[PDB]
C-alpha cells in the first residue's frame, strides 16, 4: 500500500492510509530519502491513521511524503554471513564492506519459547574469575547480569568475558551494542581483529557484531537489541548451535523506550519511565532464555542510574537473571578491581548440590567473615582498632586479605594498571580462599594479595615485597 | 494417528450463532478501543476477530475500552469484537493438581489437557462476617522460626516481605514440600492442597521451580498458575484470581488449601500498566485509585468457614518485594495493612549465616498463641521470651565480657538458640521433631555446649531420636502436648544423647 | 525506620574516613612489623 | 495565497510561533518571518506548524507572513571564523565586520560512524599540573568538567585555550589545535571579560566564541552547541585537530526544556523533555578522532556541567557523565581547604587516560599516582607517628603542594615534567611544607633561564633519556642546595 505522512513531531511519525491500514509493528519505507528512513507503526490512531516511530533522523520529512507498507516486521540478515559483519538496527552493514549476502531473512519480532521447551539443566561455567566464580558462579547458558553506575568497570568486565569465553568457546557468538559509546564500537572492532576472532580475509569469524551506539535516535536504540536478540536467536534455533550473546548496556534499551512513550501519548509512570515498562522488559528478556533446541549464553550490561538499584530500571530487570554481579563503586574506590560486590552479587546455581560442599562453604565462610568485618566496622569507627578485642582483629585482618585476595590483574587492564592478565582455574580460588580462612597465611601482609592470582602469586609477593623492605 | 485425526475432526463445533458484535476503533499499547458492544457488561470476555481474547474493562460512555490478552500485533483498527456475554471465569476441580495451568486455566504443561468439569468466577465476594469462624487450627510450614516464634493458623493472610534475593520463595516452597507427610497420610482434616501462582517470573524460574516440586514429588497435590513476564499485562493482572478461584472451590468443598502468590508487587505494576495505558487518573506512585481496593478484594478471600459452610479453609502467602527495606512505600503498605502477620526477611541477617533469614524483631502474627499446638506452644512460650530478652542486649555482643554473669548467660542462651533457628533448604522438619530441638534448647541441654558445634548437634540427635524414639515422638504427635512423661522421657533422651556426644 | 549494619562507612562523613584512617595504622604497622619479621626468617634460613 | 511555500502566522507567544500554510516545509527548516528574524519549524503538526523564532517576538503580529528558505538549518564555517565572535547563528557580534564565510554546514547532522574512527592516541596539553599528570586526556576525547558554582571550570577550559599558543605558533602543523568556546547562558559581561583576557594572550588569533547569552531567546541557546560543534567539524574532516568547550551545558538543557515545554511537548522528568540524553548524546558523539584515511582531524570535547549542592547523583549530571570518556571533579571543598585548581583525583578518571599522555610525563606520573594514592589513604589524620607513615604524609603534602597552580597561567609539558619529577624523586621531603609553592616558582625561572637545551631535549625526544635524568638530578640537587 502508500499513506501519506500528516505529521512530524519529535521522532514521532502520524501516516494517514486511505488503503488497508498496516498492521502493528510493520516496517513503512518513507520515499525520496537519500538514506533508508524505516518507521515501524506503534499505534492505530483511528480515522485511518497509524503512528510510528522512526529509526533514523527526521530531519528533512516534509508532511505529505509518500510512504510505503513493506508488509511485514523489520527484516534482516542471518546466517553466518553475518559474522565479522557489523550491522545496524535494520540490519544494513555499516563497515563499508559492501552487502550481506544471505538467504535466510528473519523479523526481529518474534515469539518467547512456551513453557514445554524450556530447558531445566544448570552447569557451572568457569569464567577464570576468582569472585564471580566463586561467590557468583554463573550457570552455562543462563542469563547473566552485571549491575552497576558508571565507571565501575562494566565494559571491561565484558571485555574479559569476551576475551575468555569467546575464543575458548566452540559456537558462535553475538555483541550488540545497545546504546554505549561509539569509541568502545571501534575499540571492540580491532581488538576482535587482532584477535582473530574476526577475519576480514577468510570466512572464519566467529563474532557477529550490532550496534545502535548512543548517536542514534530513540526509536533506533529501542530494537537494535531485537536485531542482536535475532541474530543470535537464528544462531541457537535454525543452526543447532550454542551461542554467546553480550548486551551492553540494556539499560538504553528502556531508557530509549522512555525517551519516546510520552509522544506516543502515555501517562508517565513512577519515574518517568513509560508505563509499560515491565512488559517491554518481559516480552524482550524472554527471547533470550535458553531451550531445548539451543543454548544461549547471555551477558547483559545493565546500567544503574545514580548507583541506586531501587530504580525501576534495574528493579524490575533482576527478576530476569540468573546471575547478578552488583559492581560497586564503594569497591572500585578502594582499588579491587574487578569491583564486584561480594555480597549483593548472588547466582542461581550456588546449592551445594550444584557446587558441592567444599565450595559452598568456602564462599559462606567468605560472606559471613566479609559481614562481620562490615559489623565491627561501626565499632573500630569510634574505639579505634587498638581497643578491640583480640580475637576480632583476626577477623578483621582475615576480611582484609580476602577482600584484598578478590581482585585480579584483567588480560585487557593491561594498559590502566600495567600488569599482566591472570586466569585461576576454580579449583585453586578454592583452594586459596579456603587457606585464608584457615588462617594459614595469618602471618603474610596485607598488600602481598593485592592484584594476584593463584595463592602461590601472593606468597611469591610477600616474598618479594619483604626482601626489598 | 490419522484414525485419531478423524474424531480430532469430528469433535468440534460448527455451530454458529447471532452474536453481539462492535468494531474496533482504535488499538496500540494494548488496548483496544472498541466501539459498538452497546449491550456488554463492564469486566467481561470480548474475542476479537483473529482469535485473542479481551476483557471489557472500561465502559466509556461512546466506546468500550478492552485490554488485550495478548500482542495486539494481530489487531488493526476495524476488525470485529464479538462479545461472550461471560464474566471472565476459569476452570476448577481436583483435576488441576499436579497439572501447570497460565492465567486462564489452559494447560500450558503439553501434558495433555484439563480435564476440568465444572468452571467458577473470578470475581466473587469474599464470605461475609457470619461463615468465617476463629482461627484455631495451625499450618505446619516446616520451618523452625516461621512454625515457632510466628506461627501460621489456617485461614490467615500472612505476608511475606523482604529484599530481593532473602529466600521468600524458598519458604513459601519449604512450606508447600512439608504437606507431603499429610497428605500422604489417612485424615482428610490435615490435608492441605497447596497452589502457587507466579506472576512476573521467567519461564526458566517456573520450570525450575515445578522440577524441585516434581523431585520431592510434591505435584500431586499442587496446582502452578503462572502469568509470567512475557504474558501481557492483563494476564498478570488476573493469574491471582485465577489462583484464589481455584483455591475457594477447596475451601467451600470442605477441604483446606493454601495459595502462595509471588509477587504481589509484580501484579500491581501490571494493573498500573493496564490503568495509565485506560487513562484511568493516576495517584501515589502513579498507581490508580483502586491498587488498595484490587489486593484488599483478593486476600479477603482467604478464610476459615463454619462447620455450617463446610469447614474449609484457604491461607495465604502473598510475597511482597521491598526496596531495599522501604516498607513504607505504597504498596507494602498498602499490603501490610490487609494481612494478618508478617514474616520480615533481610540481607543482613542472611549474610551473618541465620538462613532462613527471618527477622523475628519485625515479623509478627496476629493470631499468636492459638494457630499452634500444645507442645510447640509450650515449647515456643518460653523460646520467644528468651529470644527478645537477649535482642534486647545483644548490642553489648561484641563486648560480652566486662559485663554481669546475668547479661553473659541472656548472650550464651540467644547465641544457642539463634544457632538452633538456623534451617536448610528443602528440609522442612514434622512438628514433633521441632519441639524435640528445641526443647532441648530452651531448657538448657546447650547452654555448655559451645555455638560452632550446635548445628551439628542439632542433626545428630535427629538422626538419633527419628532412628530410636519413633514412639516418643508418635506419643507427641497424636496428642499435641508433653505429658509430664514425655517431658521427663525427653530430659533423659537430651541428657544422655549430649554424654555421649 | 530502621537502620543497618556496616553503615559507619557508607555515610563517607567524618567518622568514615577516620575509620578508614584507624584501620590504616594498625594494618601498615602489622604490615612492617610481618615484613621486618618474615625478612629475619628468610635470612635466618640462610644458614 | 501560496499556501505551499508560505504560511501565515497564527498565534504568536511567549516565543512559540503557530503558522498555517507552509505545506511543503522541512522539519528542522528554517523560516524567515516577513522582519529579518528566522525561524525553526520544529512542530509539523496536521493544520498548522510550531515554529520557533530565533530571538523576540515583538515584532512578530498573528497575521505576519512567514516564508520557508528551503534548507535545514545551518551554519557558516572555515577558517575565516577564528578570532571572530559569533552569534548562535554565524552573525559576527564583535562589531569587526562582515563574517566573510565560503562555506555552510548542517547542525543535525551525524556522528562519523564505526569506520572512520581511530583509537585515542596523541596528547591534548592542557597546561594545569594536575590533568596532565593524573586525569590526561587525548585528542578525539570527551572530558566532562562537573563541579559547584565557582569551583573553577572555566579557569580549566581558559588555562586549556591560552596553552596552546605554543604549538599554534610553531612550524608543526599535526600539533596545531585550534579552540572553539560555546557560551550557553553566561552573562555578556561574562563573555566579553573571557574574550578581554583571551586577547591579553593574543590566543584569539586561533578561537572562536560562539556567544549565546543569557538574553538571547531560548532558541538560540539551545542551538549554540551544534553551532559551535559544527564549526569544529569543519576542522576536524579537514584533517586539522580542533576544540570545543560548552559552558555550561546544564544552560542548554534548561533551554530546550523551556523551548519544548512551549510547543506544549509534555514533560518528564524534572520537567524535561524525555530527550535531554538524546539533546547530549547527539551532541558529544560528534567528538571523534578520524583515521588515516579520513585526513587524521580530531575535535575534542570538554562539557562543563554544574551540579546543584555537590549532587553529581541529579538529572542532568548523571545524563552526561554517562556519554563522556571520563571527568574532572572540581570540588567546593579542596576549593577551600587550599587546593586549586580543586581538580579531585581519585574520583577523576579518564578512561582513555595513559594511552593519550607523552612517555617523558608518564614516566614520573605512573609514581606519582601511587604516592599520592597510598598518601590519601592516610591523608585523614589531622586527627593524630611510624617511619614510613611519616615519611608517606610528607610526601603527600610536598606532591600535593606541586599539583597547585596559578591562574591563566599554563606551564609547558617540559616544565611540569621538571617540576613533577624533582617532587617524585624525593628532592623536596626536607623543605617546609609551604615553602614548595615559592620554591616551584622559582624553580621555573632557573631551569627555564639556563637549561633550556635540558628542557628542549625532553620536549623534542619526548622522555627522559638517562642522560636527561642525570642533568636533570644534577639541575635538582644544584639547585636545591643553592636554594
Amino acid at each position: 500500500t502508500t499513506g501519506r505522512i500528516v505529521a512530524v513531531i519529535g521522532a514521532v511519525v502520524d501516516v494517514q492510509f486511505d488503503e488497508g491500514l498496516p498492521p502493528i509493528l510493520n516496517a513503512l519505507e518513507v520515499q525520496g530519502r537519500e538514506t533508508r528512513l524505516v518507521l515501524e507503526v506503534a499505534q492505530h490512531l483511528g480515522e485511518s491513521t497509524v503512528r510510528t516511530i522512526a529509526m533514523d533522523g527526521t530531519e528533512g520529512l516534509v508532511r505529505g511524503q509518500k510512504v510505503l507498507d513493506s508488509g511485514a516486521p523489520i527484516r534482516i540478515p542471518v546466517g553466518p554471513e553475518t559474522l565479522g559483519r557489523i550491522m545496524n538496527v535494520i540490519g544494513e552493514p555499516i563497515d563499508e564492506r559492501g552487502p550481506i549476502k544471505t538467504k535466510q531473512f528473519a523479523a526481529i519480532h518474534a515469539e518467547a519459547p512456551e513453557f514445554v521447551e524450556m530447558s531445566v539443566e544448570q552447569e557451572i561455567l568457569v569464567t577464570g574469575i576468582k569472585v564471580v566464580d566463586l561467590l557468583a558462579p554463573y550457570a552455562k547458558g543462563g542469563k547473566i547480569g552485571l549491575f552497576g553506575g558508571a565507571g565501575v568497570g562494566k565494559t571491561v568486565l565484558i571485555m574479559e568475558l569476551i576475551n575468555n569465553v569467546a575464543k575458548a568457546h566452540g559456537g558462535y557468538s553475538v555483541f550488540a551494542g545497545v546504546g554505549e559509546r561509539t569509541r568502545e564500537g571501534n575499540d571492540l572492532y580491532h581488538e576482535m581483529i587482532e584477535s582473530g576472532v574476526i577475519n576480514l580475509k577468510d570466512a572464519t569469524s566467529k563474532v557477529a557484531l550490532v550496534y545502535g551506539q548512543m548517536n542514534e535516535p530513540p526509536g533506533a536504540r529501542a530494537r537494535v537489541a531485537l536485531t542482536g536478540l535475532t541474530v543470535a536467536e537464528y544462531f541457537r534455533d535454525q543452526e543447532g548451535q550454542d551461542v554467546l550473546l553480550f548486551i551492553d548496556n540494556i539499560f538504553r534499551f528502556t531508557q530509549a523506550g522512555s525517551e519516546v512513550s510520552a509522544l506516543l501519548g502515555r501517562i508517565p509512570s513512577a519515574v518517568g519511565y513509560q508505563p509499560t515498562l515491565a512488559t517491554d522488559m518481559g516480552t524482550m528478556q524472554e527471547r533470550i532464555t535458553t531451550t531445548k533446541k539451543g543454548s544461549i549464553t547471555s551477558v547483559q550490561a545493565i546500567y544503574v542510574p545514580a548507583d541506586d538499584l531501587t530504580d525501576p530500571a534495574p528493579a524490575t530487570t533482576f527478576a530476569h537473571l540468573d546471575a547478578t554481579t552488583v559492581l560497586s563503586r564503594a569497591i572500585a574506590e578502594l582499588g579491587i578491581y574487578p569491583a564486584v560486590d561480594p555480597l549483593d552479587s548472588t547466582s542461581r546455581i550456588m546449592d551445594p548440590n550444584i557446587v558441592g560442599s567444599e565450595h559452598y562453604d568456602v564462599a559462606r565462610g567468605v560472606q559471613k567473615i566479609l559481614q562481620d568485618y562490615k559489623s565491627l566496622q561501626d565499632i573500630i569507627a569510634i574505639l579505634g582498632m587498638d581497643e578491640l578485642s583480640e580475637e576480632d582483629k583476626l577477623t578483621v585482618s582475615r576480611a582484609r586479605k580476602i577482600q584484598r585476595f578478590l581482585s585480579q590483574p584483567f588480560q585487557v587492564a593491561e594498559v590502566f594498571t600495567g600488569h599482566l592478565g591472570k586466569l585461576v582455574p576454580l579449583k585453586e580460588t578454592i583452594k586459596g580462599f579456603q587457606q585464608i580462612l584457615a588462617g594459614e597465611y595469618d602471618h603474610l601482609p596485607e598488600q602481598a594479595f593485592y592484584m594476584v592470582g593463584p595463592i602461590e602469586e601472593a606468597v611469591a609477593k610477600a616474598d618479594k615485597l619483604a626482601e626489598e623492605h | 494417528v490419522s484414525s485419531i485425526l478423524e474424531e480430532r475432526i469430528l469433535g468440534a463445533d460448527t455451530s454458529v450463532d447471532l452474536e453481539e458484535t462492535g468494531r474496533v476503533l482504535s488499538i496500540g499499547d494494548g488496548i483496544a478501543r472498541v466501539h459498538g458492544l452497546r449491550n456488554v457488561q463492564a469486566e467481561e470476555m470480548v474475542e476479537f476477530s483473529s482469535g485473542l481474547k479481551g476483557m471489557s474493562l472500561n465502559l466509556e460512555p461512546d466506546n468500550v475500552g478492552v485490554v488485550v490478552f495478548g500482542n495486539d500485533k494481530l489487531i488493526k483498527e476495524g476488525d470485529i469484537v464479538k462479545r461472550t456475554g461471560a464474566i471472565v471465569d476459569v476452570p476448577v476441580g481436583e483435576e488441576l493438581l499436579g497439572r501447570v495451568v497460565d492465567a486462564l486455566g489452559n494447560a500450558i504443561d503439553g501434558k495433555g489437557p484439563i480435564g476440568s468439569k465444572a468452571r467458577r468466577r473470578v470475581g466473587l465476594k469474599a464470605p461475609g462476617i457470619i461463615p468465617r469462624i476463629s482461627v484455631r487450627e495451625p499450618m505446619q510450614t516446616g520451618i523452625k522460626a516461621v512454625d515457632s516464634l510466628v506461627p501460621i493458623g489456617r485461614g490467615q493472610r500472612e505476608l511475606i516481605i523482604g529484599d530481593r534475593q532473602t529466600g521468600k520463595t524458598s519458604i513459601a516452597i519449604d512450606t508447600i514440600i512439608n504437606q507431603k507427610r499429610f497428605n500422604d497420610g489417612t485424615d482428610e482434616k490435615k490435608k492441605l492442597y497447596c497452589i502457587y501462582v507466579a506472576i512476573g517470573q521467567k519461564r526458566s524460574t517456573v520450570a525450575q521451580l515445578v522440577k524441585r516440586l516434581t523431585d520431592a514429588d510434591a505435584m500431586k497435590y499442587t496446582i502452578v498458575v503462572s502469568a509470567t513476564a512475557s504474558d501481557a499485562a492483563p494476564l498478570q493482572y488476573l493469574a491471582p484470581y485465577s489462583g484464589c478461584s481455584m483455591g475457594e472451590y477447596f475451601r467451600d468443598n470442605g477441604k483446606h488449601a493454601l495459595i502462595i502468590y509471588d509477587d504481589l508487587s509484580k501484579q500491581a505494576v501490571a494493573y498500573r500498566q493496564m490503568s495509565l495505558l485506560l487513562r484511568r487518573p493516576p495517584g501515589r506512585e502513579a498507581y490508580p485509585g483502586d491498587v488498595f481496593y484490587l489486593h484488599s478484594r483478593l486476600l479477603e478471600r482467604a478464610a476459615k468457614m463454619n462447620d455450617a459452610f463446610g469447614g474449609g479453609s484457604l491461607t495465604a502467602l502473598p510475597v511482597i518485594e521491598t526496596q531495599a527495606g522501604d516498607v513504607s512505600a505504597y504498596i507494602p503498605t498498602n499490603v501490610i495493612s490487609i494481612t494478618d502477620g508478617q514474616i520480615f526477611l533481610e540481607t543482613e541477617l542472611f549474610y551473618k549465616g541465620i538462613r532462613p533469614a527471618i527477622n523475628v524483631g519485625l515479623s509478627v502474627s496476629r493470631v499468636g498463641s492459638a494457630a499452634q499446638t500444645r507442645a510447640m506452644k509450650q515449647v515456643a512460650g518460653t523460646m520467644k521470651l528468651e529470644l527478645a530478652q537477649y535482642r534486647e542486649v545483644a548490642a553489648f555482643a561484641q563486648f560480652g565480657s566486662d559485663l554481669d554473669a546475668a547479661t553473659q548467660q541472656l548472650l550464651s542462651r540467644g547465641v544457642r538458640l539463634t544457632e538452633l533457628l538456623k534451617q536448610g533448604q528443602y528440609s522442612p522438619m514434622a512438628i514433633e521433631e521441632q519441639v524435640a530441638v528445641i526443647y532441648a534448647g530452651v531448657r538448657g541441654y546447650l547452654d555448655k555446649l559451645e555455638p560452632s558445634k550446635i548445628t551439628k548437634f542439632e542433626n545428630a540427635f535427629l538422626s538419633h531420636v527419628i532412628s530410636q524414639h519413633q514412639a516418643l515422638l508418635g506419643k507427641i504427635r497424636t496428642d499435641g502436648k508433653i505429658s509430664e512423661e514425655s517431658d521427663a522421657k525427653l530430659k533423659e533422651i537430651v541428657t544422655n544423647f549430649l554424654a555421649g556426644f | 525506620v530502621r537502620s543497618s549494619a556496616g553503615a559507619v562507612r557508607d555515610a563517607g562523613g567524618a567518622f568514615g574516613k577516620r575509620e578508614q584512617a584507624e584501620e590504616e595504622r594498625y594494618f601498615r604497622a602489622r604490615a612492617k612489623e610481618q615484613l621486618a619479621a618474615l625478612k629475619k626468617h628468610h635470612e635466618n634460613e640462610i644458614s
